[PDB]
RNA sequence: AAACCGGUUGAUCCUGCCGGACCCGACCGCUAUCGGGGUAGGGCUAAGCCAUGCGAGUCGCGCGCCCGGGGGCGCCCGGGAGCGGCGCACGGCUCAGUAACACGUGCCUAACCUAACCUCGGGAGGGGGACACCCCCGGGAAACUGGGGUCAAUCCCCCAUAGGGGAAGGGCGCUGGAAGGCCCCUUCCCCGAAAGGGCUGGCGGCCGAUCCGCCGCCAGUCGCCCGAGGGUGGGGGCACGGCCCAUCAGGUAGUUGGCGGGUUAAAGGCCCGCCAAGCCGAAGACGGGUAGGGGCGGUGAGAGCCGCGAGCCCCGAGAUGGGCACUGAGACAAGGGCCCAGGCCCUACGGGGUGCAGCAGGCGCGAAUACUCCGCAAUGCGGGCAACCGCGACGGGGCUACCCCGAGUGCCGGGCGAAGAGCCCGGCUUUUGCCCGGUCUAAAAAGCCGGGAGAAUAAGCGGGGGGCAAGUCUGGUGUCAGCCGCCGCGGUAAUACCAGCUCCGCGAGUGGUCGGGGUGUUUACUGGGCUUAAAGCGCCCGUAGCCGGCCCGGCAAGUCGCUCCUGAAAUCCCCGGGCUCAA
């Protein structure tokens, strides 16, 4: 979304470490963020398309049950299902709280797998088997 | 600035000159600082009276301080009552 | 954060200090020979005048190259309002033009002296009320500037 | 949107302090903006036919001018170089040709060559089916096969057949051809390629062109080739 | 005109300050006839409070219904309440915040989005639904709003296909300075179009006056959807440039950077998890003060100084203070929403509305200020196929000593008067003022042409001792009253005060006080001074900085020459032309 709470506007301070006034006083909401949309591993894949800037549209995946494995040593793609997460590099809090995000390596039907995509914003979790 | 007239006062001129200037004494009413202010002419004065709202402007001389022969007067009176005191001196206009 | 607005023309012929006495006597004695209402008109004329001079001393200062295409139709427009009777003279004789050659070019002096009346009042009269007719149109302005080419085609009514 | 008239485009033919606050503003159509000039402000200030936008836009309205074959009804579309304009109920003929004095004028040319326009490849794409999108001066494309849109490079001029959507004929850029100023002080020079620096960037190559020993210089991005020693079409 | 004048002495040469004379801006006093040109007017004062009115609509060629007139083919014309599309994020105001990528100049986005419009290529098949107006009932003080019934769509939704996104692998090929991009191939996952709708004409068929339609085809035309590019607007980044203070010297701890992620349309400590100690500063950090930036403006011969850097144009920010969101291509939205604060208005006490920094207008403040007027005719914009509609934008007048321009307040001869003013006499003219017509004006007003009587309707402000032009003329007062920017007068014989007469300067203006420039070579680059006039630190070491020997070779950074892309417009200088010249 576009919302002031997840503002992404500059900061008011220099590289000096010194403050500077502000020179707007409001927030556009251009500048505006949203809040994290990484799924939750659940017993369904759940997904909703969102309007963004310009009318276009992300997919999110709110809820994901499966996932696109890619095995190189075979090169096939396989629709494997998610037994959990074993851990999240970025942040053990995802993994400690069941959540998928890129770089995280989930413990699917095939085996080990890296998330290569942003499940947050891609909607969906392609990985590859380890 | 404007201001209202509180006392009439009399200045004694500088050592060489011998006159009783006569001015008075006017609180502004934007910052409430009573102040000096001399009143120019002949029998000026006289229009002049207590309690009278009068229009305050500086007198002149070097650098906006004092004029000729009056110690320490930086001002004076322009308008009484709305109406200016130069008019009223020539007859032009009546104090109201 | 400026913005324009138009200035006096004048104050190029008025001089800094009025106060002097040769320079009182000296206006005084055009004031009366041309007839002018004010002492603007006249230093409105030294304006023009101040104008003409430093144009001269301006295109003496620049080079021969610079000054070539200019030059000549600087002096050809000089000759055609009238206020050098020789066209081909030297930029440096411009320099010592004066004040009498532009207040000649006036409509009123102009008036009175091809004898259309009987004095220079009498011509400002005239140009006033509009009995002066220029090439067939009413001219009511007294300070106009008559050019060479339109001099002759002065009437009276 | 508004356009102010001190924000107007410097070159086009109106008075810049006698008239009113606000100008025609072209309406984001085939051109760019600052150049290109309003076919209202063609109809009423070019060629004087409408007294008030009320009149050119009425005589725009009835669809009697037509730019490059079709029939134009809107006030506010931009016209801008090599554009044919055609008046129907006179049968005049104009090409929006580049000027020395008003920067781009009208200029009569015949009926024969109304129908072509000599447009200047800005670009080139690869679209879907692997065919190349060339992209013109005025943002006009063409969609071709990749053997014919493999040798037209960027800078090249095409002249154009509007009623066929063909390219009657490609000119490429090459030292010697008479090119054309289409843009910047030296605007409408016609004259010979002679001499190039090629800078890193091709666009900002440094171009030299001569009309006998007229040489003016300008960038590679401000020169349109209009043929060999007699240009294509009727220019000037 | 590249200017000096008065003042410190018994007198003299200096220094050096203060005053005079000029221009501009603000306010103010006395006075004021006309016309033209111009983007003048609560800015310099509270972003202080507001009664009242007006200030964004348009489309029947998207849609159904109702009403009235007309007519027979399949409707024609007009109106109404609406749904629906597009617009209202442009335009108008103001100057609190801001010393900042705000602003200006020069470049970027290969890190991005964009309705409307343009072009090229392709597509438009099947099906379904609801809500207004309306009818029957209301409720409520009002605001607003409930239930049932019922007709539609270019309204809303599903299905299919096209298309799209993510991950991975490969490639001749494209663009481009350079591919993390485009195209092609391969695999999986995921998302996922459209209005053939309106009109016109033609054809055919179904149907009925209880209808005036529905359907199938064709052509024209305005439209709808996908892909690519452009256009326009917008988001973001970069280098450099423009204030004061050291009686402000250390500041910073998400602070500086890295790595991995989230979010975003998109890069980024934007945010988050971990890791390191980094980052700024005497070439002035940090702190405080002041201020919107620019084009530009005033002044001076110029260098320069100043901001009157108010009005006009461009960018920025804001809409009582502070926050946060909906819709939408675009807002965190001045005449839309929600909350806290702080006010206020209506009420039937249960509720509702409201903040003029929109155009008029009122109160307040202050030294200081315009009509609660007229029109969408010009300039443009939103809507519409169009015709047209709307617009306190804009245009027009009003008021106001806003700036510039051109004129009048008579001319001629004679007499008295002084050669002056003035009066009288004889003649002339009618700008101007007054009345009428045409033209002009959206209409008016004014302007211009023409017509009528008529000298007839029209001059003030400051000053006369020197500076500094103008009285040792007259009366009054008598160091009192008063003058006096400075020097200085007045204490009986005043050229200086109060009056008369008279003269002087400028003149529809002329004066007072302020601020800027000149003055001023008293800020000194051009261009000052420091023995004694103000001014060499008590002396020395040395960091940054500034300044630095000779010759030869290379570079070409400064420098110089030419050229190109630029530095918006207006403004400024020159030239030509058009307003009667002028402005
Ligand atoms: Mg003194
Ligand atoms: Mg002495
Ligand atoms: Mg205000
Ligand atoms: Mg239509
Ligand atoms: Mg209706
Ligand atoms: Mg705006
Ligand atoms: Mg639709
Ligand atoms: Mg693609
Ligand atoms: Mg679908
Ligand atoms: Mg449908
Ligand atoms: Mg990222
Ligand atoms: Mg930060
Ligand atoms: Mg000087
Ligand atoms: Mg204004
Ligand atoms: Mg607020
Ligand atoms: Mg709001
Ligand atoms: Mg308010
Ligand atoms: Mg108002
Ligand atoms: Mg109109
Ligand atoms: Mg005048
Ligand atoms: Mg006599
Ligand atoms: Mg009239
Ligand atoms: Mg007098
Ligand atoms: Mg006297
Ligand atoms: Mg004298
Ligand atoms: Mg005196
Ligand atoms: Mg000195
Ligand atoms: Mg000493
Ligand atoms: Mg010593
Ligand atoms: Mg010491
Ligand atoms: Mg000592
Ligand atoms: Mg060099």
């Amino acid at each position: 979304m576009k919302l002031g709470a997840f503002y992404k506007g500059g900061d008011l301070v220099k590289p000096s470490g010194g403050k500077k006034g502000r020179v707007r006083k409001t927030k556009k909401k251009a500048l505006g963020g949203g809040p994290p949309q990484i799924p939750k591993l659940g017993e369904e894949d759940i997904r909703y398309v969102e309007r963004v800037r310009g009318g276009n549209h992300k997919v999110r995946l709110r809820q994901a049950r499966y996932a696109n494995v890619y095995i190189p040593k075979e090169r096939r793609h396989v629709k494997a299902k998610i037994l959990s997460i074993v851990s999240s590099p970025s942040n053990p809090d995802y993994a400690r709280r069941n959540y998928i995000v890129k770089g995280a390596i989930i413990q699917t039907e095939v085996g080990k797998a890296v998330v290569t995509s942003r499940p947050g914003q891609d909607g969906v979790i392609n990985a590859v088997l380890i | 600035a404007r201001g209202i007239v509180l006392e009439k006062v009399g200045v004694e001129a500088r050592k060489p000159n011998a006159a009783v200037r006569k001015c008075v004494r006017v609180q502004l009413v934007k910052n409430g600082k009573v102040v000096t202010a001399f009143v120019p002419y002949d029998g000026g004065l006289n229009y002049i009276n207590e309690h009278d709202e009068v229009i305050i402007e500086r007198i002149g001389g070097p650098e906006g301080k004092s004029l000729g022969d009056i110690p320490g007067v930086r001002f004076k009176v322009v308008k009484v009552n709305g109406v200016s005191l130069w008019a009223i001196w020539r007859g032009k206009k009546q104090k109201p | 954060g400026g913005l324009k607005k138009p200035k006096k023309k004048y104050l190029a012929g008025k001089p800094k200090k009025i106060w002097n006495k040769q320079l009182l006597l000296e206006e005084l004695q055009l004031m009366g020979e041309y007839g002018l209402r004010n002492k603007k008109e006249l230093w409105l004329a030294r304006a023009r005048l101040k104008w003409i001079v430093r144009r001269a001393r301006a295109l003496l200062s620049m080079t021969a190259e610079e000054r070539a295409p200019l030059e000549v139709p600087f002096k050809e427009k000089l000759y055609k309002m009238g206020f050098i009777e020789d066209p081909n003279v030297p930029l440096d004789r411009i320099l010592s033009l004066d004040v009498r050659a532009i207040l000649e070019r006036r409509l009123q002096t102009l008036v009175f002296r091809m004898g259309l009346a009987k004095s220079i009042h009498h011509a400002r009269q005239l140009v006033v009320h509009g009995h002066v007719l220029v090439a067939g149109r009413r001219v009511t302005s007294p300070g106009f500037l008559v050019p060479r080419e339109l001099e002759d085609k002065i009437t009276i009514e | 949107v508004h356009l102010r008239k001190s924000l107007a485009p410097y070159w086009w033919p109106i008075p810049r302090k006698a008239g009113g606050v606000w100008a025609v503003r072209p309406s984001t159509g085939p051109h760019s903006l600052e150049y290109s000039l309003p076919l209202a402000v063609v109809v009423r200030d070019v060629l004087r036919y409408a007294k008030t936008l009320r009149e050119a836009r009425y005589i725009i309205s009835r669809g009697y001018i037509k730019v490059d074959g079709v029939v134009r009804k809107d006030y506010k579309f931009p016209i801008g170089l090599m554009d044919v304009v055609e008046i129907v109920p006179t049968g005049e003929i104009y090409r929006v040709v580049p000027d020395e004095a008003k920067y781009y004028d009208l200029k009569p040319i015949p009926s024969s060559e109304a129908a072509l326009k000599p447009l200047r490849v800005e670009g080139k794409t690869a679209v879907s089916g692997g065919r190349i999108q060339l992209h013109f001066h005025d943002g006009r494309n063409l969609i071709l096969p990749p053997d014919v849109g493999r040798q037209i490079k960027t800078f090249d001029t095409v002249v154009y057949d509007l009623e066929n959507k063909a390219i009657k004929t490609h000119l490429p850029l090459r030292l010697g051809q008479l090119a054309v100023v289409t843009h910047g002080g030296n605007i409408g020079f016609v004259g010979q390629f002679f001499e190039v620096v090629w800078t890193l960037k091709r666009r900002q190559s440094v171009v030299a062109l001569r009309k006998g020993e007229e040489v003016r210089r300008t960038i590679l991005d401000y020169i349109m080739v209009i043929g060999t020693e007699a240009p294509v079409v009727k220019i000037s």
